[PDB]
């Protein structure tokens, strides 16, 4: 065991090891911070974007005015308006 | 009146001088990396910066005025602790979870805790040195050094050696042994001090390394990557220090801390022992510690090795003709009682001798006393005090009627003056000499030195006279003579509290300063000088040892000293006193528990009727009446056939004896020898049976010291083996004779003796309990006596006696022995050392005994060092190796007792003793010598103490860091 | 243990560590919701769009849109938008 964990130690030594094992444990506390709990209706709607995203056959001027577009495009102004606190 | 506002609440402060000790006692949060009480302030972390009216300050230093508004709260306080402690950081490196000091008392990790610190601003940088491991007990890590100076500290001013010091003037400061030399070869006395007082693992007892910590055996190859990872790794200070207090907490289940008492010298220190298994891995002193406090010396903190020592007796030894048997409990206790009963019946109770060691506790005292008198019928006990301060009690019972010093070593340290006759304190009593050494260095204590020897109470004294061997009583009574009739005695004092006094200044009458100038060869100039200090000197502390009483008139010299304090009215008052310096660690209540010849416990008469009728009542047996023999007398008696047989413990009596060729003929003829000893030393050689007894650390009781203060022992190790704790022996032999004692614990045993020993009657275990200690006479209130004679003398009458003395002429050997043999002992070393000698850490820097020769006398004889001579008296002779030192002059030399063989200094004394009490006369031992080799290597290396190069100061220095261009204090960090 | 355990329950009762913990387990439960079975061709799309990532003003972004590679990729992104509204 006592040459098992020096050679383990040995090569874990190395600055990327400790990298990957320093973010590993921040990115917890990130995910700690990160509301998920008011995440549940925006997940069923990026949902159902990415499953009519799979049904594929100047355009960008006449798509920007649907109903089901403008749903979207102020959600996603109304997202940046969320981004402008202190 | 003193009021003071702490964080906007208003508040009387008591006695705190400090604000920072207002702070502590009113519970409010500020960090002191570098304070510790019994050093005092430093002024070197800077993380005690609170704000004194608006000044951010260190509170440490900062004096408690009043009217002070003090705040320990603001944020720009709390900004410039934070920033004090960023230094720290960066000269130490956190790695708790892997370090050895992650005990949970660690000021380093539990002050980043308590600062809730997470992130460190200056990274930790590595110091451009290597460790200093040179030393066999400790060693030093400069990279986790925050250069606080507590170590420095403790060794200039509380220890007062003044090997460390702290290269302020150097690039990356450092603590510097010596002038920079490897700790080994420095003048380091390797008494503890520094790692003891070093808040971090920066200064540390190789015990603890690779013991303490459950990750800290891992090979520092695979350990050192581990705190790299770590290192890198980490979220926050506080996620690691979580781990590491967890794994702290984890240690309380292997490491054990064991309160006990010093099993080497009277100092009576006591500490905690710490125990992986049966590894001790430090001893580690306490502040509570009523006699040492932090203190210690290289016996008591690292001379622990003998316990575990292979030559360690467990199983009893019989002798089986020219070998010894190796033999079950049973058969060497039925064979004890065997041969016992058939003298006692066929010679009668008093053809058996029974010795009690003073290295064993107060109960084991008690009981062989109890195993002579009640028992077997016969007075015949003594212990080691008959060949130590034996003369000093019969001059205190003379005159002041208590066997035991006035005062307490805090007396010492108070006192004006402190006159040493006669006395290596600072190598037989280190830790009280500390004491007297910081009072004179920092309070300016007078210290005045009588002695042959110039040792370092000598060399630190401020008036060091050196009078001819045995003609200290002539002086004596010459300064007592000139403050008489120059009008300087305290008649006030004479007056109301002593009798005796003409008849006292009739026998003073030859002791004229022109006589003293002839016998003793100290001048009548500083003869007035002594006798000026010692009147104007409002309190005067008297230390005496075996240079005053192991003479012929010994005892008289010793009254001689308490007669002069009497005149001088040095008496019942803090600060002065009588202080016969008491010889082992138990040898003061090994007397108090009746291992005399003449006494039973107490100090109570054998031949008061009134005394021994109590005793018989509670025995339940008749005790005899008539007195012993003493230890001396003991070898006298089997050689003209009157013992028959001798029950010895702890005592080397075959090395410690005077005239040991003729002790050892007399081992030869006498009938049935008991030896009782943890080793089979050259006294258990002789024996017919051994029996293996426990030390200190395997057993539970009660020791008091020089103080008269009682200690309790707590059980450390479980007995090694089928070796029994003394007490357990001897109730084990009593049993075997029909005694039907029924002792458990050493407690009651205690129990049994307060009851019949008036001065211990409110002497229980549970007042005695952890630090708690007792000086005796403790009547049954549980009120003790911290310092004798306050309201009055034990006499009928209330008032001490004074005493004629007259001066005995020290025994003369004749013209043909021209070499005055000084004998004692050495800081390191325990008499022959069958103790010391098993701490390898000891045997590596004080390997061997030594002969020191004067420059004068070597510049004669054609002496070097390692010169093999031939020390030749009318007893025996010895072989040794020669060391010159200015320490000894002319043609006296000085010959420590660590030796067993060729080299025993008790080969040359003679059976001389004193006059009254029978101690022999090992202070007055002539010889002649003759050169046998001329070339031999040095008997004391270069590691040794002896060889080193203090560096005196008063302090850290710290303001030579203060006046580097990188210190910016914390507290200026604002704009 | 007993000491073991009050210093590990002393430590993570910040509401930090709460909240760490906390997000973990309903992170979970936003996981279950997310229909990751329709992801895998939308996955290899963006895998697609990495590769020639790594293979390296105004008058741009004129000539570079309407473009045949161009055009799949922002009608599928407002095919997306399209989706998200209920
Ligand atoms: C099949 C292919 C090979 C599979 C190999 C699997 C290797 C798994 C790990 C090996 C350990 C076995 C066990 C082993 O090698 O034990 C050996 C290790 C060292 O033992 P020594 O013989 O040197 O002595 C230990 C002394 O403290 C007392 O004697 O003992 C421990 O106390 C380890 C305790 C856990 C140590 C934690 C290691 C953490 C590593 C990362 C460091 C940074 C953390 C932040
Ligand atoms: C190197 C460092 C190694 C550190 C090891 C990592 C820590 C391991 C766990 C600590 C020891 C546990 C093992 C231990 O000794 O625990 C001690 C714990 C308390 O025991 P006591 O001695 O106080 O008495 C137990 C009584 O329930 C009955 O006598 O005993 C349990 O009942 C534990 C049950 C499982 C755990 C309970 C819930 C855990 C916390 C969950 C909520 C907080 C989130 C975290
Ligand atoms: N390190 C250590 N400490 C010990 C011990 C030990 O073995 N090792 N043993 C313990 C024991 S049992 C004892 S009793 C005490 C002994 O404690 P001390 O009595 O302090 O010790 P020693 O060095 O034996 O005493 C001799 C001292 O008296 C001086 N001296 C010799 N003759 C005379 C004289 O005629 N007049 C004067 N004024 N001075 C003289 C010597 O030079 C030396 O300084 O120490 C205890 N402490
Ligand atoms: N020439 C000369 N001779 C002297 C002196 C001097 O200055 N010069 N000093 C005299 C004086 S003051 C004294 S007190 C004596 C010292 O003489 P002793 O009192 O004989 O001293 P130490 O050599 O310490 O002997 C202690 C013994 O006790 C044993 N021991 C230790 N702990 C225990 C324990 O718990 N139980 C048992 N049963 N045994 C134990 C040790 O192994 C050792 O054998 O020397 C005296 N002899
Ligand atoms: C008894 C095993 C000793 C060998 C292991 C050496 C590691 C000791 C742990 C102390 C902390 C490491 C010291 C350091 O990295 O500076
Ligand atoms: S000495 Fe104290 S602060 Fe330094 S690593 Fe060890 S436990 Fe932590
Ligand atoms: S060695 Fe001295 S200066 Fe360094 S941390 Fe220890 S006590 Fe402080
Ligand atoms: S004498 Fe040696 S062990 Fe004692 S404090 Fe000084 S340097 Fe440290
Ligand atoms: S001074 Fe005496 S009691 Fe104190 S540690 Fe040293 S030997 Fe032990
Ligand atoms: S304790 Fe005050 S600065 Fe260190
Ligand atoms: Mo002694
Ligand atoms: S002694």
């Amino acid at each position: 065991g006592d040459k098992v964990l020096d050679i383990l130690v040995k090569k874990a030594d190395t600055e990327e090891t400790a990298n990957t094992l320093k973010n590993l444990l921040l990115l917890f506390g990130t995910l700690g911070m990160l509301d998920v709990k008011q995440l549940e209706p925006l997940i069923l709607k990026v949902n159902a974007g990415v499953a009519s995203a799979v049904e594929q056959k100047f355009d960008i001027i006449r798509s920007l005015k649907d109903p089901e577009i403008n749903k979207s495009i102020t959600l996603l102004f109304s997202f940046l308006k969320g981004m402008g606190q202190d | 009146k003193k009021t003071i506002t702490i964080n906007g609440v208003e508040m009387e402060a008591s006695e705190e001088q400090t604000v920072l000790q207002l702070l502590n006692n009113s519970s409010i949060e500020v960090p002191q990396v570098c304070y510790h009480p019994s050093l005092g302030p430093i002024e070197t972390c800077d993380t005690c910066i609170v704000s004194i009216n608006g000044e951010l300050k260190r509170s440490c230093s900062a004096e408690l005025k009043d009217g002070d508004v003090i705040d320990t709260l603001s944020p720009d306080v709390k900004k410039a602790q934070v920033i004090g402690m960023d230094k720290i950081l960066y000269n130490h490196e956190l790695y708790c979870t892997v370090c050895d000091y992650n005990n949970g008392g660690c000021e380093i990790h539990n002050t980043v805790k308590e600062m809730k610190i997470n992130h460190q601003s200056i990274p930790f940088d590595h110091k451009p040195y290597h460790k200093d491991e040179s030393h066999p007990f400790y060693r030093y890590d400069p990279d986790q050094c925050i250069l606080c100076g507590r170590c420095v500290e403790a060794c200039q001013d509380v220890q007062v050696t003044e090997t460390l010091t702290i290269d302020w003037e150097r690039k990356r400061p450092r603590v510097i042994w010596d002038n920079d030399v490897p700790i080994n070869e420095s003048s380091c006395v390797s008494c503890g001090h520094c790692s003891t007082v070093c808040p971090c693992n920066a200064m540390m007892e190789k015990g603890m390394e690779g013991e303490a910590g459950y990750l800290t055996g891992i090979n520092n190859e695979t350990l050192r990557p581990m705190i790299e990872i770590t290192k890198g790794v980490e979220t926050g200070y506080g996620s690691i220090l979580a781990i590491s207090d967890m794994e702290s907490a984890m240690r309380d289940e292997r490491i054990k801390k064991t309160k006990t008492v010093c099993t080497y010298c009277g100092v009576g220190c006591s500490f905690d022992v710490w125990t992986k298994g049966r590894d001790i891995l430090k001893v580690e002193p306490q502040e509570e510690a009523p006699a040492n406090g932090i203190s210690t010396c290289v016996k008591g903190k690292f001379g622990w090795d003998f316990v575990n020592s292979e030559e360690r007796l467990t199983k009893p030894l019989i002798r089986e003709g020219d070998h010894f048997r190796e033999a079950e409990w049973e058969e060497a206790l039925l064979l004890i009682a065997s041969k016992f009963t058939e003298l006692k019946e066929a010679f009668g109770p008093d053809s058996l001798a029974f010795i009690t060691s003073s290295k064993c506790t107060n109960e084991e005292s008690y009981l062989m006393q109890k195993l002579a008198r009640g028992v077997i019928g016969t007075n015949n006990v003594d212990n080691c005090s008959r060949y130590c301060q034996s003369p000093a009690t019969a001059g205190l019972f003379r005159t002041v009627g208590y066997g035991g010093d006035s005062g307490s070593i805090t007396d010492i340290a108070q006192a004006d003056l402190v006159l040493i006759i006669g006395s290596n304190t600072s190598e037989s009593h280190p830790v009280l000499s500390t004491r007297i050494k910081r009072a004179h260095k920092l309070r300016g204590q007078k210290v005045i030195v009588a002695d042959i020897r110039k040792h370092e109470m000598a060399e630190r004294s401020d008036l060091f006279v050196q009078p001819r061997a045995g003609s200290d009583i002539v002086w004596l009574n010459a300064i007592a003579k000139y403050l008489i009739e120059n009008g300087k005695a305290d008649e006030r004092f004479l007056r109301e509290r002593v009798n005796g006094r003409d008849e006292y200044v009739k026998s003073l009458a030859p002791y004229t300063l022109e006589y003293a100038e002839e016998k003793t060869g100290i001048d009548q100039e500083t003869l007035i000088q002594m006798a000026e200090m010692i009147g104007q000197a409002d309190s005067v502390c008297a230390l005496w040892a075996m240079g005053v009483t192991q003479h012929i008139g010994g005892s008289d010299t010793s009254t001689a000293i308490s007669n002069l304090l009497l005149v001088t009215g040095n008496y019942g008052k803090p600060g002065a006193g009588s202080y016969p310096l008491r010889g082992h660690n138990n040898v003061q209540g090994a007397s108090d528990f009746g291992s005399m010849p003449d006494r039973l416990p107490g100090y109570e008469k054998v031949t008061d009727e009134q005394v021994r009728q109590k005793y018989e009542r509670v025995w339940g047996v008749p005790l005899p009446k008539e007195p012993g023999m003493t230890n001396h007398e003991m070898i006298e008696k089997i050689h003209s056939g009157q013992l028959k047989a001798m029950y010895v413990k702890g005592e080397e009596m075959g090395l410690v004896d005077s005239n040991i060729n003729h002790v050892h003929a007399a081992y030869e003829k006498l009938d049935f020898f008991v030896v009782q000893d943890i080793f089979l030393s050259r006294t258990a050689e002789f024996a017919d049976v051994v029996l293996p007894a426990s030390p200190s650390l395997e057993k539970e009781g009660t020791f008091t010291n020089t103080e008269r203060r009682i200690q309790r022992l707590y059980q450390v190790f479980e007995p090694l083996g089928e070796s029994k704790p003394d007490w357990q022996i001897i109730m084990e032999v009593a049993n075997k004779l029909g005694a039907g004692w029924l002792y458990e614990h050493p407690a009651d045993i205690m129990e049994e003796a307060a009851k019949l020993s008036p001065i211990y009657a409110g002497v229980t275990y549970e007042r005695l309990e952890g630090y708690n200690s007792l000086q005796w006479p403790v009547n049954a209130d549980g009120k003790d006596s911290p310092l004798l004679f306050t309201e009055r003398f034990p006499f009928p009458d209330g008032k001490a006696i004074l005493y004629p003395v007259q001066w005995t002429e020290p025994k003369e050997f004749g013209e043909e022995y021209d070499i005055h043999v000084n004998n004692g002992r050495l800081l390191e070393h325990f008499h022959e050392g069958n103790l010391t000698y098993k701490s390898k850490g000891i045997s590596e820097k004080t390997p061997e005994v030594f002969l020191e020769i004067s420059p004068e006398l070597a510049a004669e004889r054609g002496i070097q060092d390692g010169t093999l001579v031939r020390l030749t008296s009318p007893f025996g002779n010895v072989k040794v190796k020669c060391l010159i030192t200015d320490r000894v002059k002319g043609k006296e030399v000085y010959l420590p007792m660590n030796d067993s063989g060729e080299a025993a200094i008790n080969l040359l004394t003679g059976s001389h003793a004193d006059k009254d009490t029978d101690t022999p006369a090992y202070k007055e031992t002539s010889a002649k010598m003759e050169i046998l080799k001329h070339d031999g290597i040095s008997p004391l290396p270069k590691i040794n103490h002896r060889n080193g190069n203090p560096q005196p100061q008063i302090g850290v220095q710290v303001h030579k860091k203060w006046a580097r261009k990188d210190y910016i204090f914390p507290g200026d960090a604002v704009k | 243990g007993d000491k073991v355990l009050d210093i590990l329950v002393k430590k993570a009762d910040t509401e930090e560590t709460a909240n760490t913990l906390k997000n973990l387990l309903l992170l979970f439960g936003t996981l279950g919701m997310l229909d990751v079975k329709q992801l895998e061709p939308l996955i290899l799309k963006v895998n697609a769009g990495v590769a020639s990532a790594v293979e390296q003003g105004y008058f741009d972004i004129i000539r570079s849109l309407k473009d045949p590679e161009i055009n799949k990729s922002i009608t599928l992104l407002f095919s997306f938008l399209k989706g998200m509204g209920q």
